[PDB]
RNA sequence: GUAGCAAAUAUUCAAAUGAGAACUUUGAAGACUGAAGUGGGGAAAGGUUCCACGUCAACAGCAGUUGGACGUGGGUUAGUCGAUCCUAAGAGAUGGGGAAGCUCCGUUUCAAAGGCCUGAUUUUAUGCAGGCCACCAUCGAAAGGGAAUCCGGUUAAGAUUCCGGAACCUGGAUAUGGAUUCUUCACGGUAACGUAACUGAAUGUGGAGACGUCGGCGCGAGCCCUGGGAGGAGUUAUCUUUUCUUCUUAACAGCUUAUCACCCCGGAAUUGGUUUAUCCGGAGAUGGGGUCUUAUGGCUGGAAGAGGCCAGCACCUUUGCUGGCUCCGGUGCGCUUGUGACGGCCCGUGAAAAUCCACAGGAAGGAAUAGUUUUCAUGCCAGGUCGUACUGAUAACCGCAGCAGGUCUCCAAGGUGAACAGCCUCUAGUUGAUAGAAUAAUGUAGAUAAGGGAAGUCGGCAAAAUAGAUCCGUAACUUCGGGAUAAGGAUUGGCUCUAAGGGUCGGGUAGUGAGGCCUUGGUCAGACGCAGCGUUGUAGACGGCCUUGGUGGUCUCUUGUAGAUGCUACAAUUACGAUCAACUUAGAACUGGUACGGACAAGGGGAAUCUGACUGUCUAAUUAAAACAUAGCAUUGCGAUGGUCAGAAAGU
C-alpha cells in the first residue's frame, strides 16, 4: 500500500528525506545514465547513417 | 580551473607547511608527468617503483631517477662517457 | 553421468562388466503437444551410468526386446 | 625494499657447464632491458660496462666499485652515488679514486666497476613528508625509528 | 531468510577457505567449498597469457 | 578440543575410567580404614592439563 | 536471623505429575532477543559436561518432582574434512672451533659430507656399464602452499564418515577398442589455432604454485521485492480476484557460452575508434571475417525414482497403500558475495618451498604378413595411522564461583531511513536472573517546573538548548588548500494531480515466378488397445512431409468471419509510432485546532590569550597533557685491515 502510494508519489516531500540528493540517488549514476544513453544514440544514429563519422565524433566529444 | 597554485598538493591540505608543499609538488608533477619512450617514439612511460620507468606498450624498462626518466647528472655522465670514449 | 548415444548401447549392453541396466519412464509433455512416453535405459556398469533417451513407444518396444537376456533390469 | 636504486637482474651464461648463471647487480642510470652489459678487461666504456679501473681512461665517472680485486662491488652501491678515478699509476699498479664522501683512495688497477652513476638519484631532496612516509621506509630496512631523545 | 554454515572447522574466512552459497536438490539452501581460480599459463618471453592452453591448477594437469 | 591428540585423549579415558565412586563391597572387608573414594574429581570442581 | 539475596523491560491461567509445585512437563496467553541476535556453526580452552534410564543426602546463596548435580549405562565409524607433506619468521644436530665444565658458536661453514635411472644378464640373479647429478640434516602453520565427494535418508545421542544413489583422485597392475606405421613416430587451417590419441633419455629452459591496498565500472550466484497459474491454511457483521505458505535441483559428465588477448584481408588527416574514468592507431586504427582461455551461464544428463506441497483410503498393534501438482515469468544505483577489465597510491611496489606441467634438445628404440603406442576410451586392484560426541560462554574456557569482566572468526530476512544507526516485526531461541505484600524518610536511575536566567559555583560541573534534509547566506584571517555545517535565516505532513528524465522493436506503404489456418493435390511410418494360454484371434485415435489459392482497408450489409501475431520485381524517402519499465527532482491545487527530520535519530555558536604546528603515542588500576613521537633543520663519527654495538671465549 506505501510502495504503489510512493509509486504515484506520495511520501516524497521535504519531510520524508533524511539523506542527501548524493546518497539518496549519487549524481555520477545519474550522469552514467544519461552519458550511456547519449553515447548510445550516437552509435544507433551513426550505423542507421543518420549523421556520418565527422559529426558524430564533435557530437560525441560535445555529449 | 579548480586551484589557484596548490596543484596536486591539494591532496596534502593545509597541513606541512607551504614551502614543503611545494618543494613535493615540484618532484610529485615530474614523477606523474609521461616521457617519450626513446625506442618506441610513444609519450607514455610508466614510473614504477621509484627509479624504473617502464614503457606503456613496447614492454621496455630504463633505469632512471627517483621523480626523472633521466636526471641532469645521468646526462651529463653520459655526454661525457661519448666524449673521451673516442680514444 | 554420461548420456550415450545412440548408438554405442548395443556394444554397452555387451561390455561385460555391465550386470545391471534400468527402465524408467516419465511422462512428459512437448508444448501440450501431447503426453508421450519418455523411456530412459540406463547401464550401471562400472565407472559411469550410461543413459539412453528414447521418445516413442515404438523403438522403447524394439530396444527393450533387444536388451540382452545376459542382463539384469529393473523396470522402475 | 629499504634500498632506494633498481636492481638489473642480468642473465650470464656458464662458460664451462651449459646454463644461465642469472646476477643480480644495481642498475646504473640509462641502463635498460634487453640491452647487452660487457663485463671484463677488453669491454667497451660504455653506460652499464664492467672493466677494471686499470683498463679505464682518467675522468670517468665509475660505480659498484671493488675495494679489493675479486671484492665484488663495496663502493658507490647506493642511489644517485658514484666515484670519479681521478688519477692512475701502472708502475705500482693503484689508480687513485674520489668517493661520494669527497675522499681521496688508492685502490688496485684490476679492482672493477661499472660506468655511468648508479640509478633512483634525487631520491633524498624530496621531503619524506608526515611521519607514516618515514614508518614505510624503515619498516623494511630496520627497526631504527622514531627516536626517543636521551 | 535461510542463512548457512562452514564443513571444514576452519571458520576463518581465508583463501582455501572461500563459500558459494548453493540451493540444493533437497530444497535446502547450504554452502560449498569453491576451489582457487587457476591463473592462465604465461608466455617465457613476454607478460601476456599462453593461447590454446587450459588453465588447470597445477597437478591438473 | 575436538581436534584433540592422541597423548590427551588417552589421558582423557583414563580420567574417565577413574571417575567412578568407592566399589560399596570393599567397606565389607577387614581391618578396611578406607570409607569412601578421596581422588574424586569432577570437570566442574578441579582442571588437570 | 542483621546486612542483605534490587542492573540484562515480565510474567499469568489450567491440567498433569507428585507427600510437597512461583520454579518441573504440556496446553494457552502476554512478552523479549530483533539476523554487528538471547539464531545457526566453529577456533583456542575444557574433557564426557553430549544422550538415556533411575534418583534428590550434598550443590544450583529462594525452592525443586528439575538440572551442566547424583547413581548406572550408551555414544564420536572417513582413500576425498583435518592432521600426515612443504616451507615462513625462525629453532636446531653434523663437521668443526670455544669452554675447568654444565654446554656455547655456527648450519654451510678452512670436511674424503650418496643417489638417480636404463637395461644387464637370467651363474635357484648378480656384474656391468648407458652413464649422469651434486655448497649438504632435521623441526617449524589443525587460519599460508596443498591429489580427490556430492545429494537424499538415517540415531535417544554420529555422520562431507553410516545407508542408498551417483562421482572423483592418487599408487599399482594389466588386456581389449581405438589412433599411428610401405622408410615408420598423425593430420588439418594462409594464420591466430584445431582434433580422441598422435615416440622422446641426459641436460637446459619457462610457466603455474605466487600473492598489496583502495575507488568507481561490467558480469555471475544467493537473497530481497514482484506477476500468471496448480495446492493448503488464515480473515469474513462489513471490505478484500487476498493474508500467509509449497512450486527445489548437488558434486560430477557432456554440447555449448566472454571480457581480454591474438590472427588474416585492408591502408586511415576531411584524424577517426572509444571509457563513468582519455586512452589507442602507418612497429597498421576504423571496418569485414576468424582463433582461444571456460571463470561464468544455458540446455541436457545426474533427476524425479529424490525432496516438497496435497488428496483419498484404511491399518488392533506397528506400519501403511493409492493417486495428483511440483509450471511459466519479470525486474534492479537493492543487500551479501565471487569476479573481470581498468584506474589512484608509494623514498611502502605488497613470502617462500614442496608440487605439477610445458617446451628446447635429440640419447635410445620401433615396421608391415606384423608391431608401435599406457599424456584416450574402457577394464582390474588398494588406499594405512590419529582426531571426529558436546559448550564456545550474563551456567561448559580464564577470572578461588553457575563472577554484569575477558576471550579469535563465519552465515545473515521484511519495514522506516543515507544506512550493518535507533524503533517494530518474520525464521530460530529464550520467557532465565529468590519470591509475596505495602508505597514513609534518605537514596539510585529516569522526568517536569511559574517568573528571573549563572545571581549558584574554584570554575556554567550537571543538565538545558542546537540538531536530518532542501533553498538562501557566510566574516576576520590564511601557508590561498582552508576557515565552513562559520555566523545568520526560510521550508518540510496528508491527499489529487502536473512536468521532466528511459529500454526494446518498426523502419515509414503498390506490382510476379518461387513458402501461419482451410480443405484440397500427392505422400511417408503405423504408435496403441480388447479378450485367452512370449503366443495367437485383435481394437486402431492417426505421428511425419511437400504446394495451390483465399480470408488488414472495404462496394457486397438488418451484419460478418479464420490468419496482418503469411520467404520472391520495379521502390516514392521523416521527426514518428507501438510497447514494457523503474524512482529522482521540480511544479501546482486541495486540506488540517500553524501541525509536519511529529516517535526514534540528531552540531550549540561567537570574540580573545597561553601553549603544542598538525594525524599519532604512554603512566593496565588516581595524572592523556603544554609530556613522548613526528616531518623539517642542524651537528658528529666512519671508505671496511672501518664506524657504533654484542660475547666468558672463539674457525663468534
Amino acid at each position: 500500500a506505501h510502495a504503489q502510494s510512493k509509486r504515484e508519489g506520495r511520501h516524497s516531500g521535504y519531510g520524508k528525506r533524511k539523506g542527501t540528493r548524493e546518497a539518496r540517488l549519487p549524481s555520477q549514476v545519474v550522469w552514467i545514465r544519461r552519458l550511456r544513453v547519449l553515447r548510445r544514440l550516437l552509435a544507433k544514429y551513426r550505423d542507421a547513417g543518420k549523421i556520418d563519422k565527422h559529426l558524430y565524433h564533435v557530437l560525441y566529444k560535445e555529449s | 580551473k579548480r586551484t589557484k597554485k596548490v596543484g596536486i598538493t591539494g591532496k596534502y591540505g593545509v597541513r606541512y607547511g607551504s614551502s614543503l608543499r611545494r618543494q613535493v609538488k615540484k618532484l610529485e608533477i615530474q614523477q606523474h608527468a609521461r616521457y617519450d619512450c626513446s625506442f618506441c617514439g610513444k609519450k607514455t612511460v610508466k614510473r614504477g617503483a621509484a627509479g624504473i620507468w617502464t614503457c606503456s606498450c613496447c614492454k621496455k624498462t630504463v633505469a632512471g631517477g627517483a621523480y626523472t626518466v633521466s636526471t641532469a647528472a645521468a646526462a651529463t655522465v653520459r655526454s661525457t662517457i661519448r666524449r673521451l670514449r673516442e680514444m | 553421468r554420461e548420456i550415450t548415444d545412440i548408438k554405442q548401447f548395443l556394444e554397452l549392453t555387451r561390455r561385460a562388466d555391465v550386470k545391471t541396466a534400468t527402465v524408467k519412464i516419465n511422462k512428459k509433455l512437448n508444448k501440450a503437444g501431447k503426453p508421450f512416453r519418455q523411456t530412459k535405459f540406463k547401464v550401471r556398469g562400472s565407472s559411469s551410468l550410461y543413459t539412453l533417451v528414447i521418445n516413442d513407444a515404438g523403438k522403447a518396444k524394439k530396444l527393450i526386446q533387444s536388451l540382452p537376456p545376459t542382463l539384469k533390469v529393473n523396470r522402475l | 625494499s629499504g634500498r632506494g636504486a633498481p636492481l638489473a637482474k642480468v642473465v650470464f651464461r656458464d662458460p664451462y657447464k651449459y646454463r644461465l648463471r642469472e646476477e643480480i647487480f644495481i642498475a646504473n642510470e640509462g641502463v635498460h632491458t634487453g640491452q647487452f652489459i660487457y663485463a671484463g678487461k677488453k669491454a667497451s666504456l660504455n653506460v652499464g660496462n664492467v672493466l677494471p679501473l686499470g683498463s679505464v681512461p682518467e675522468g670517468t665517472i665509475v660505480s659498484n666499485v671493488e675495494e679489493k680485486p675479486g671484492d665484488r662491488g663495496a663502493l658507490a652501491r647506493a642511489s644517485g652515488n658514484y666515484v670519479i678515478i681521478i688519477g692512475h699509476n701502472p708502475d705500482e699498479n693503484k689508480t687513485r679514486v674520489r668517493l661520494p664522501s669527497g675522499a681521496k683512495k688508492v685502490i688496485s688497477s684490476d679492482a672493477r666497476g661499472v660506468i655511468g652513476v648508479i640509478a633512483g638519484g634525487g631520491r633524498v631532496d624530496k621531503p619524506l613528508l608526515k611521519a607514516g612516509r618515514a614508518f614505510h621506509k624503515y619498516r623494511l630496512k630496520r627497526n631504527s625509528w622514531p627516536k626517543t631523545r636521551g | 531468510a535461510q542463512r548457512v554454515t562452514f564443513r571444514r572447522r576452519n571458520p576463518y574466512n581465508t583463501r582455501s577457505n572461500k563459500i558459494k552459497v548453493v540451493k540444493t536438490p533437497g530444497g535446502i539452501l547450504r554452502a560449498q567449498h569453491v576451489k582457487k581460480l587457476a591463473t592462465r599459463p604465461k608466455c617465457g618471453d613476454c607478460g601476456s597469457a599462453l593461447q590454446g592452453i587450459s588453465t588447470l591448477r597445477p597437478r591438473q594437469y | 578440543a575436538a581436534q584433540k591428540s592422541f597423548r590427551i585423549k588417552q589421558k582423557m579415558a583414563k580420567a574417565k575410567k577413574q571417575n567412578r565412586p568407592l566399589p560399596q563391597w570393599i567397606r565389607l572387608r577387614t581391618n578396611n580404614t578406607i570409607r569412601y573414594n578421596a581422588k574424586r574429581r569432577n570437570w566442574r570442581r578441579t582442571k588437570m592439563n
